[PDB]
């Protein structure tokens, strides 16, 4: 069945780059666009970036080059390279799923991931 | 629409209407929206 | 349709709801949230249409 799953979260230095993978198993990549949100612990939700089956990336205003979403669509897989770690960007992020031939529905969640940035 | 209005009221008037004045109240209102051009009373027989 | 299937085989029940705006008179209509009375102060008030 439908299978999320995420990698690369830890606690690392600010600064340094992370890459965060999601693994997607049980459907086919393709005809769905594929979505980056974090949330920060007391804060709500936060999306990030947006990927299509063509490559066009959409980022959030709010942030701007920190982050790179690159989609692979041979292995089923989406990458994230985030540069330049700032202190708050401590968070626990999500892959979510939304069908291209309707509305933004985001479906089915990944399990998400944590990320902690420390001196 | 279909308004129904209806009044009931005790005569004694053996053959003929009775001259007076009863204002009807409205009793349902149906929302049917079809056509409707000819109508027909239901009675009922009395068996012995 | 198998339960080991995955998502995109598996059977999906799909209810259609289409509207209907002719002249006939709108039956169907929303629910009519209505608040408390307020009494003795210039109110808006909006009674059965
Ligand atoms: C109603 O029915 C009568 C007889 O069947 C017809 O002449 C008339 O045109 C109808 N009216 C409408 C609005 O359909």
């Amino acid at each position: 069945e439908v299978q999320l799953v995420e990698s690369g979260g830890g606690v690392v230095q600010p600064g340094r780059s992370l890459r965060l993978s999601c693994a997607a198993s049980g459907f086919t990549f393709s005809s769905y666009a594929m979505h980056w949100v974090r949330q920060a612990p007391g804060k709500g939700l936060e999306w990030i970036g947006n990927i299509y089956h063509d490559g066009s990336t959409f980022y959030n205003p709010s942030l701007k080059s920190l982050v790179t979403i690159s989609r692979d669509d041979s292995t089923n897989t989406l990458y994230l390279q985030m540069n330049s770690l700032r202190a708050e960007d401590t968070a626990i992020y999500y892959c979510a799923r939304v069908w291209l031939y309707g509305s933004g529905y985001m479906d089915v969640w990944g399990k998400g991931t944590l990320v902690t940035v420390s001196s | 629409y279909f308004k129904i209005y209806s009044k009931h009221t005790p005569i004694n008037l053996v053959r003929d209407l009775p001259q007076g004045f009863s204002a009807l109240e409205p009793l349902v209102d149906l929302p049917i929206g079809i056509n409707i051009t000819r109508f027909q009373t239901l009675l009922a027989l009395h068996r012995s | 349709f198998q339960p080991t299937n995955g998502v995109g085989y598996q059977p999906y029940r799909v209810v259609v709801l289409s509207f209907e705006l002719l002249h006939a008179p709108a039956t169907v209509c929303g629910p009519k949230k209505s608040t408390n009375l307020v009494k003795n102060k210039c109110v808006n008030f909006n009674f059965n249409g």
